[PDB]
């Protein structure tokens, strides 16, 4: 039982990947669990891509309510520090589903995580914008809880002279936006005409932002196109 | 309300920065075309007419002609007038651009700016030599759907293509066309008995089943019935004896309700009496309803 799934989390580790976290997930949900732990602490320790889907394969499954969210969020902090490679954005999507499952803990980890995150706001300001994107996404209600700092963290974030670190401001932004808009207008537009008056596609991104959810006539044709 | 206000002056800024900076900053390049897009359709010719020329300047240049193509097609659905002259251009750009065949963005172009009758007449030609897409396949079938100006023309240019096609995993496109939409065929269905017979391909297969139910829409007259019966002798016979489970579940899974009336001969019982005893309860359980 144990030298099976010791065997598939190395595999997966070093489509194979993606074939052994549904195989993972389907044995678990069937059916130890220190094994499971024991594989699992050596792959997020060693690789960064298997352990991060193994967790997120057996998040949703094996049904860890409050010992789960503890484990998880002691290794969610981890990799927050420095921004690994594009297989890191698993990770931080792997704790925004972890966090989205409705645990009693889940506010305060999202609480501690915006915090986190604040500070940081380039390997810490690009990070912090997917981790900020995810909870938004995976807690819209908990994002919210702070919102003023946000908008003032990600104001000098994306002044900062980066190309890609924009990128994901602008879209932490838009999904900020979004969930205001669904239930800071001034305060953007003022931001934005200051930084207009390098500072090219930064401008051009809060400003498509800003016309996006004024109107989204546009918005339907792009989808629509995309869609087709 | 706040973004309503400070809305011609942000286009002013924008249309500076798009006029300025025009061989200076790829990074503003592909922000300004994005941004384009939406200042066209919230602020409505000194305007359009800069943007059509940047997007046009664009169109050429290395990197911005998927941006710029989706940008030109945003502003053609805004306003029907500005574009209605200057669409000419685009056609011309891929007028040579599709007989020289990258090409998704130019697809895409098409099917933004077609939401005015004679155009679509001979750029179905460029098209068709473009290549057999999904993206091309949707765009002609959202055309058709939306503006059935030319049905016939549509309709022949893909049964020709389709006719070719399968005359020698591409060819799996071509079978998804014809049950994808309706069209205007038992030469067809007759040959479409043979894909399965012959290609050890299991995803051709799997396409190759779930066509053949579709294609069988004529379900009195003593000619019609004979090839409906032998068509489905095929799909029965290969939905048993078949290697994998995954050809035979969508076998039985095309042969839905509406052939009640056409699986109740002698021969057709016995090739369903044999999927009972399965080893896979998936196919029981659909075999048994």
């Amino acid at each position: 039982s144990n030298v099976s799934v010791l065997q598939q989390f190395a595999s997966g580790l070093k489509r194979a990947k993606a074939a052994k976290e549904l195989q993972h997930y389907v044995t678990m949900e069937l059916r130890s669990t220190r094994f499971y732990d024991q594989l699992n602490h050596h792959i997020f320790e060693l690789e960064r891509k298997g352990g991060i889907l193994a967790i997120a394969s057996l998040i949703g499954v094996e049904g860890g309510n409050a010992t789960r969210i503890g484990r998880f969020a002691n290794y969610l902090r981890n990799l927050l520090p420095s921004n690994d490679p594009v297989v890191m954005e698993m990770a931080s999507k792997a704790i925004g589903r972890l966090a989205m499952a409705g645990d009693t803990f889940t506010a305060e980890y999202v609480e501690f995580e915006v915090k986190r995150a604040l500070e940081w706001l380039e390997g810490r300001r690009h990070a912090a914008v997917l981790v900020l994107r995810e909870l938004a996404i995976s807690v819209p209600t908990f994002f919210f809880q702070q919102v003023q700092p946000f908008f003032d963290n990600i104001f000098v974030a994306v002044w900062d002279p980066k190309q890609a670190i924009r990128e994901g401001a602008v879209a932490a932004l838009r999904a900020c936006l979004i969930l205001t808009t669904q239930r800071w207008y001034r305060h953007t537009f003022e931001e934005a005409e200051k930084g207009f008056d390098d500072r090219i596609h930064g401008a051009l991104l809060i400003l498509n932002e800003l016309v996006r959810i004024s109107s989204m006539e546009g918005e339907r044709l792009r989808e629509e196109m995309e869609e087709i | 309300l706040v973004e309503s206000r400070c809305c011609r002056d942000l286009m002013e800024e924008k249309f500076d920065q798009v006029c300025q900076w025009v061989l200076k900053c790829s990074l503003i390049q592909m922000t300004i075309l994005n941004l384009l897009p939406r200042l066209a359709a919230f602020r409505p010719t000194q305007y359009l007419q800069d943007t059509m020329n940047h997007v046009l300047s664009c169109v050429k240049k290395e990197k911005e002609r998927t941006a710029a193509f989706q940008a030109l097609g945003l502003l053609s659905v805004a306003v029907r007038s500005e574009f209605k002259v200057y669409l000419p251009r685009v056609l011309d750009i891929i007028r040579a651009a599709l007989p020289p065949k990258v090409d998704a963005t130019v697809f895409t172009c098409i099917s933004m700016l077609a939401r005015i009758q004679q155009d679509i007449k001979e750029l179905l030609e460029p098209m068709l030599a473009v290549g057999l897409s999904p993206a091309l396949t949707a765009v002609l079938y959202d055309l058709s759907r939306q503006i059935p100006q030319l049905k016939k023309d549509i309709q022949d240019g893909l049964l020709k293509m389709l006719s070719l096609v399968l005359m020698h995993g591409s060819i799996t496109l071509a079978l998804r066309t014809l049950g994808s939409f309706e069209f205007e065929l038992t030469q067809f269905v007759r040959h479409c008995a043979d894909h399965f017979l012959n290609s050890e391909h299991k995803e051709i297969r799997m396409e190759a089943a779930r066509t053949c139910s579709r294609l069988l829409t004529p379900s009195v007259s003593q000619t019609a019935v004979q090839v409906v019966a032998d068509v489905l002798s095929k799909l029965l016979v290969v939905g048993i004896t078949d290697p994998d489970p995954d050809i035979r579940y969508c076998v039985l899974a095309s042969l839905d309700e509406r052939f009640d009336a056409h699986l109740a001969q002698a021969e057709n019982l016995q090739a369903l009496f044999v999927a009972l005893n399965d080893q896979v309860f998936e196919i029981r359980e659909l075999a048994i309803c």
